[PDB]
């Protein structure tokens, strides 16, 4: 059974190195090409470098000198020098397996995270957003939760710890300033609050929070 | 280098849907040993990328009849006979047959629906925010489609074009529709410098925007 994982994917100032490890199992180095392809936070595939069967080497010139691609064909192991680091670096990495002259990608690997960045551990801001009185004056009502300026990621929201699951809408978190901004909102029945409890939930592992912010209505 | 171009990026269809993607080359792909590697790739959501065809048109071992690969030149085809449920995903075109090996921006094969005006709502920022010395407008227009929109936020009458951040969710499993955050980031004396904050959004359900609005002093 053909396998390929990877490791080394990690956090990485600018600048800086890392390696990238590439187990392989079911197959042989000498009798495949092997390459690193990796989808960037935009989801672009962009391929890094490949080793052939034999042993060439190619790299296109944006990866040409920074990165470096070896392998040892005993251990059946696939590696990704990486210096120079960007963030535009910042992508998941996969080790993919070949047929030589035939199909370049034919079985890729599940991929390691690589995130370069200056950024420090940073726990977020999470404030409950409740409506204007202009918008409470239908049937339903949305209220939301912005988790702001916290590295890295990812957080976790949640509604009532869970028990609000319907009607939500948990947006993808976006870099504010080398620091993720989050937010999230649900949308309920107007005799469903403030007549009965919303609480948003929000935790941040990396930094050992859990917070919990209650949305409460407007106004003195 | 030969650069790949992906149209639509994105194609809303209904099952049952016979489809065509397409990938245009910056010139001819053909390998000096006359093999042209362009590759097809199918991402599904949360998993990594799986091929489909090879070689322009080799279906993969393993990859289901319905799907399909041709083209020659600078011109190349995807073909899905009749869609499924599981074929939703981003396809991707790729050519290897010159350095730099080169992928193409991808095409989301998405569901069709009925259109949605999208349900917009705004907050002023909270006291805890700018008790700390910032705030945070934000604005929520969701589930409407298609998911082409337009958000615009005017402070105090004028438009506010700097310093807005969006996210947008993907489409939605259960109604197939889409929704979109803008936040707009100010500074606790910034906000407090004006009274007027409005979101606005064009959906080609509206035309004339959907507008939200408060004032920080009244509602
Ligand atoms: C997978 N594979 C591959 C993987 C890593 C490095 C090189 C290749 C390759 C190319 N070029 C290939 O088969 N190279 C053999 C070495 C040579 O040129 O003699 C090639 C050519 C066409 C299709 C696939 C591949």
């Amino acid at each position: 059974e053909v396998k390929l994982v990877e490791s080394g994917g990690g956090l990485v100032k600018p600048g800086g190195s890392l390696k990238l490890s590439c187990a392989a199992s079911g197959f042989s180095f000498r009798n495949y090409g092997m390459s690193w392809v990796r989808q960037t936070p935009e989801k672009r595939l962009e391929w890094v470098a490949s080793i052939s069967y034999g042993g060439l080497i190619y790299y296109p010139d944006s990866i040409k000198g920074r990165f470096t691609i070896s392998r040892d064909i005993a251990q059946n192991i696939l590696y990704l020098q990486m210096s120079s680091l960007r963030s535009e670096d910042t992508a998941m990495y996969h080790c993919i397996r070949g047929d030589s002259f035939l199909v370049w990608f034919t079985f890729w690997g599940q991929g390691t995270l690589v995130t370069v960045s200056a950024a420090k551990t940073t726990a977020p801001s999470v404030y409950p957003l409740a409506p204007v009185c202009g918008d409470t004056t239908g049937s339903s009502v949305t209220l939301g939760c912005l988790v702001k300026g916290y590295f890295p990621e990812p957080v976790t929201l949640t509604w009532n710890s869970g028990s609000l699951s319907s009607g939500v809408h948990t947006f993808p978190a976006v870099l504010q300033s080398d620091l993720y901004t989050l937010s999230s909102s649900v949308t309920v029945t107007s005799s469903t609050w403030p007549s009965q409890s919303i609480t948003c939930n929000v935790a941040h592992p990396a930094s050992s929070t859990q917070v919990d912010k209650k949305i409460e209505p407007r106004g003195p | 280098d030969v650069l790949m171009t992906q149209t639509p990026l994105s194609l809303p269809v209904s099952l049952g849907d016979q489809v065509s993607i397409f990938c245009t080359s910056s010139q001819t792909i053909v390998h000096t040993n006359g093999n042209t590697y362009l590759e097809w790739y199918l991402q599904k959501p949360g998993q990594s990328p799986k091929l489909l065809i090879y070689k322009v048109s080799n279906r993969f071992s393993g990859v289901p009849d319905r799907f399909s690969g041709s083209g020659s030149g600078t011109d190349f085809t995807l073909k899905i006979s009749r869609v499924e449920t599981e074929d939703l995903g981003i396809y991707y075109c790729f050519q290897g047959s010159h350095f730099p090996l080169a992928f193409g921006a991808g095409t989301k094969l998405e569901l069709k629906r009925a259109d949605a005006a999208p349900t917009v709502s705004i907050f002023p920022p909270s006291s805890e925010q700018l008790t700390s010395g910032g705030a945070s407008v934000v604005c929520f227009l969701n589930n409407f489609y298609p998911k082409d929109i337009n958000v615009k936020w005017k402070i105090d009458g004028s438009e506010r074009q700097n310093g807005v951040l969006n996210s947008w969710t993907d489409q939605d499993s259960k109604d197939s529709t889409y929704s979109m955050s803008s936040t707009l980031t100010l500074t606790k004396d910034e906000y407090e410098r004006h009274n007027s904050y409005t979101c606005e959004a064009t959906h080609k359900t509206s035309t004339s925007p959907i507008v939200k609005s408060f004032n920080r002093n009244e509602c």
